[PDB]
RNA sequence: ACGAUCAGAUACCGUCGUAGUCCUAACUAUAAACGAUGUCAACCAAGGAUUGGAUGAAAACCUUGUUCAGAACUUAAAGAGAAAUCUUGAGUUUAUGGACUUCAGGGGGAGUAUGGUCACAAGGCUGAAACUUAAAGGAAU
RNA sequence: UUGAAAAAAU
């Protein structure tokens, strides 16, 4: 309520309907309340609750770092990280970052265009630090063949069939989820053959309604 | 529908634009009449993020502007491809 | 680059776009083999091995090309 | 380079500057 | 068509640019600015092509005019160097475009929680070398930029570059004066066949 | 008779170091005016430092 | 030394496309490199090319249009039986609908979809997304 | 690991250089790795040049200056305060 | 070998001094022998400067433009990586295949034992196992 | 110019 951004103003008065209308034009989401408006009923998952420490003269200053993955099962997902002195505040703080870090997930078919979309369109690899995760499209029956850590994330993104091959120190969970999210994050940057067509002339929402929000 | 959306295509590199690409721009050049006053009609140019951060956006656009006619002699003949 | 040293020289003759013994010269080996008086010259005693290894490669080729007679062999 | 130029049709001046073997069609500098 | 005949630079405009030695640039030449450079001067300095200066000048003004013809506040004109403070301030007066006068506080395009947080759709900088901070913040908000680049500046995160002398007092005031006049001509609020009342001396520092 | 010398700079010279080649050096080998070797290199500090 | 001219050309084309260059140049041009481009041209991955004769196996200038992702050669050309195709497709190609293999068969230099139609095998040259 | 890109020396395209002697310790140090300083000093200090010129046996004698080039090892250079341990970013500065 | 300092000093500190440090002849064949970075080839952002030619102007040396080869340097919002950092690669790599050679498989035991061979010798090269133990280690905060 | 050492598990 009472947004502080131009895009955030458009959403509150119901001028921007779909979330993907934001994603086409690269408009950054700077308020989490925007995601809660155009993406109702976001399922919730908490991956790990890891504690970091800082050595001081008196002792150790411990803070709790929380990874949360968010997203509806219709091709939208996000991952957020926040560390704070309390567990309740850490999840709430990571909640906001997860919503602000929403990213569309491109999914296609394996071999036949029989609805509906189930698996990734091509081969994607996400590079966190030493951990590398590779996603391979799979036939209809095969589930999410992956470790328990990215399988929880891939469920939220709405990918039901996938083949995964992992490399690196997967025992550190922070990089494992980040490498999973990094693989999906670039699914829409791989210009396949079917995306050759330029497309029609569209207009940015921040330009269509530029005069309207001026007052 | 299967696609979430149809991503934009960079006018300079003829390559897709990422949803997280926060350096890409969108330059609108309105058409002008015989009197020399702008019109509500305009043409839209999109430049990818990585192109800008190299020093290439300005020269690459001049190739497109000259081709579309908004410039006359900025870019030499042997530099147009 | 060069056959033995790491130099990379690209100087070349340039035949235009219009169409309108070396083994003997490499026997240099005689000149260095000078070595009879400068016995301590460990440099020329190395550049001679390089020259002689070149000769054993041109002979090895001129025999395959059936240019030199099959009994040829370079020696002092 | 980063500022891309035409390769098929080099300028008259540019082929005079470049190395004789590095021209589009190598030609000597003699007569 | 796209560059009609009403858009040649009249002899008045060319007469003043040579007078204000706009064409005179620096000594070190950036690779990206070789096209605008016509020839080197007698003491090894770049001499910008006056026609190439004007063609880019009008094109920049056309882009500003379209964006600023309904939302004047959506254009931001930053000017770091003390020389260009007055001219940047008059540009704000006659078009309604916001203009940051002095130092540009970092995070004024990215930190929404700021009280002075502005979110524009176009940015005009007086000098990319002095105002590198403003140019770098554009790469976070998807906002195209326009610069009065010189022969030595780096063309990173600039889309429309106007080759002109951005160090002298006269050229700095003159080019901003031409940009404001050209913008008004495109807006239709100033006839092309008349003379602008305000003299260049108002823009001068 | 011992002589000394040093290759000199030039009025328009920009590069810091003015060294002579080995081939050039061998050519230069009450008043010392030796200097006019000015057709081989630029020399300024020419003295006779010892006589035995 | 230049063991494989095709490898040098493909790696030169891939580098140019990453930088967004408008055209590239390949110094030693062979019939195999010319025929490899026709497979990429027939799929509209590259606009066209121009074999300029220099009396020394002249150069090539290739026009690219923002479509090629990666074209790579394969080291020694493995004999590929027709039953070994989908094993190779499942490795070198991103998806069943996008990639394209290249094989030098007795019927010229074909791709996978038309060597399969022609019912032939052969040595594998390379691939391109 | 690598504290310096040139490994603290100034040798690039050679394999060996002659040693020299640290001016304060006599330690054998390579010529290129030595800390080189050039000193030009008057033989007569400022506190005495008045007396020397006062009762001088000559007319217009111009007093001379010494010229000695000093080379130190690293340990003697730091201890002698010739050079200091600079900041991590200030290490690259070469002026 | 003396004299100091010290709890002691067989060490750093001072003094004297054999082999050795130099040359010739024959051995030895190891170094933090290092760029801790194999050789060869293709592509590859921006900039200043330098060693040696060639080529125009400027009246051998200096000033400027092009180009070839060499030792290097600076910037990156890009590429790589665990990071330090690298960019004339440590880039073009899960989107993995340019050619070839050598080397490594947790830490010790150990470059040790035995066998072979080279050397006058010290030693070099090739080179294990039994057993023992949950870490040993790298870069950065 | 001198300044050696600080048991094991928590």
């Amino acid at each position: 309520w009472t947004p502080v951004t131009k895009l955030g103003r458009l959403v509150k008065d119901g001028k921007v309907k779909s979330i993907d209308q934001i994603f086409e034009f690269g408009i950054k989401i700077k308020e989490y309340q925007i995601v809660d408006h155009l993406l109702p009923g976001l399922k919730e998952e908490v991956m790990t609750m890891q504690s970091v420490q800082k050595q001081t003269s008196a002792g150790q200053r411990t803070r709790l770092k929380a990874y949360v993955a968010i997203g509806d099962h219709n091709g939208h997902a996000g991952l957020g990280v926040k560390c704070a002195k309390e567990v309740a505040e850490a999840i709430k703080g990571a909640m906001i970052q997860a919503k602000l870090a929403m990213v569309p997930v491109r999914r296609g078919y394996w071999g036949a265009t029989i609805g509906e979309v189930h698996t990734v369109p091509c081969k994607l690899t996400g590079a966190c630090g030493s951990v590398r995760v590779r996603l391979v499209p799979a036939p209809r029956g095969t589930g999410i063949v992956a470790a328990p850590t990215p399988k929880k994330f891939l469920i939220l993104a709405g990918i039901e069939d996938v083949f995964t091959q992992t490399t690196g120190h997967t025992k550190t969970l922070g990089n494992f989820v980040k490498a999973t999210y990094d693989a999906v994050r670039q699914s829409y940057g791989f210009q396949t053959k079917d995306l050759w067509k330029v497309g029609g002339v569209k207009q940015s929402p921040m330009d269509k309604y530029a005069k309207i929000l001026a007052e | 529908k299967i696609e979430l959306y149809i991503p934009r295509h960079c006018s300079v590199t003829h390559t897709l634009i990422a949803a997280d690409d926060h350096a890409a721009v969108q330059i609108l050049v309105p058409h002008v009449n015989e009197n020399g006053v702008i019109l509500p009609e305009s043409t839209v140019y999109t430049v990818k993020g990585s192109v800008r951060k190299d020093g290439i956006s300005d020269h690459s656009l001049n190739r497109q502007f000259q081709k579309d006619g908004f410039l006359k002699t900025v870019v030499p003949k042997n530099m147009m491809i | 680059g060069r056959m033995y040293n790491p130099g990379r020289g690209i100087s070349r003759r340039c035949i235009p776009y219009r169409r309108s013994e070396d083994l003997y010269f490499l026997m240099r080996a005689v000149s260095v083999r000078h070595l009879e008086k400068n016995k301590k010259d460990k440099d020329a005693k190395y550049h001679l091995i390089l020259i002689e290894s070149k000769i054993h490669r041109l002979t090895r080729y001129y025999k395959s090309a059936k240019v030199l007679e099959a009994s040829f062999k370079y020696d002092a | 380079p980063l500022i891309e130029v035409d390769l098929l049709n080099p300028t008259a001046a540019s082929e005079a500057k470049a190395h004789k073997m590095k021209r589009l069609v190598p030609t000597p500098n003699s007569y | 068509t796209n560059f009609p005949d009403i858009l040649k630079p009249s002899a008045e405009d060319i007469k003043m640019m040579v007078a204000c030695r706009v064409h005179i640039g620096a000594t070190n030449l950036n690779f990206a600015m070789e096209e605008y450079v016509y020839e080197r001067g007698n003491n090894n300095e770049c001499i910008f092509n006056l026609m190439k200066t004007w063609e880019k000048l009008s094109l920049a003004a056309r882009v500003i005019a379209g964006i600023s013809n309904e939302t004047p506040s959506d254009v931001v004109a930053v000017a770091g160097r003390e020389m260009a403070h007055r001219a940047s301030l008059k540009f704000m007066k006659y078009t309604g475009c916001t203009a940051v006068a002095g130092r540009f506080t970092p995070g004024s395009f990215t930190n929404q929680i700021q009280k002075k947080f502005m979110e524009p759709r176009l940015i005009i900088v007086s000098d990319p070398s002095v105002d590198h901070q403003a140019l770098r913040e554009s790469g976070y908000i998807n906002v195209p930029t326009i610069a009065f680049c010189n022969s030595d500046n780096s063309l990173k995160n600039v889309d429309i570059a106007i080759p002109c002398n951005n160090r002298s007092r006269l050229s700095i005031g003159l080019m901003w004066w031409m940009l404001t006049r050209e913008i008004l001509r495109y807006q239709g609020k100033l006839a092309r066949d008349e003379k602008w009342d305000v003299m260049v001396d108002l823009f001068l520092h | 008779i011992f002589c000394i010398g040093f290759t000199s700079r030039k009025s328009n010279q920009i590069k810091k170091t003015s060294y002579a080649k080995s081939a050039q050096i061998k050519k230069i080998r009450r008043n010392p005016k030796i200097v006019a070797c000015s057709k081989v290199f630029s020399m300024d500090n020419v003295y006779i430092r010892k006589v035995k | 030394v230049r063991v494989n001219v095709l490898a040098d050309a493909l790696k030169s084309i891939t580098n140019a496309e990453k930088q967004g260059k408008r055209q590239v140049m390949i110094r030693p041009a062979s019939k195999v490199i010319c025929e490899f481009l026709n497979v990429m041209m027939k799929h509209q991955y590259i606009t066209d090319y121009t074999v300029v004769d220099t009396h020394r196996s002249g150069k090539i200038v290739v026009n690219l249009n923002g479509r090629l992702n990666k074209c790579a050669v394969i080291s020694p050309r493995f004999n590929v039986t027709l039953s070994e195709f989908d094993k190779w497709e499942a490795n070198l190609l991103p998806s069943r609908h996008f990639g394209a293999l290249v094989l030098t068969t007795s019927y010229g230099i074909l791709d996978n979809t038309e060597a399969r139609a022609k019912h032939t095998g052969g040595r594998i040259l390379g691939f391109f997304y | 690991t690598s504290k310096r890109r040139n490994n603290g020396r100034s040798k690039k395209g050679r394999g060996h250089t002659q040693n020299v002697r640290c001016s304060h310790c006599g330690r054998c140090v390579p010529k290129d790795k030595a800390i080189k300083r050039y000193q030009i000093k008057n033989i007569v200090e400022a506190a005495a040049v008045r007396d020397i010129s006062d009762n001088s046996a000559l007319t217009k004698y111009k007093l001379p200056k010494t010229y000695m080039k000093l080379e130190y090892c690293v340990s003697c250079g730091i201890h002698g305060r010739v050079v200091r341990v600079r900041s991590r970013t200030d290490r690259r500065n070469r002026l």
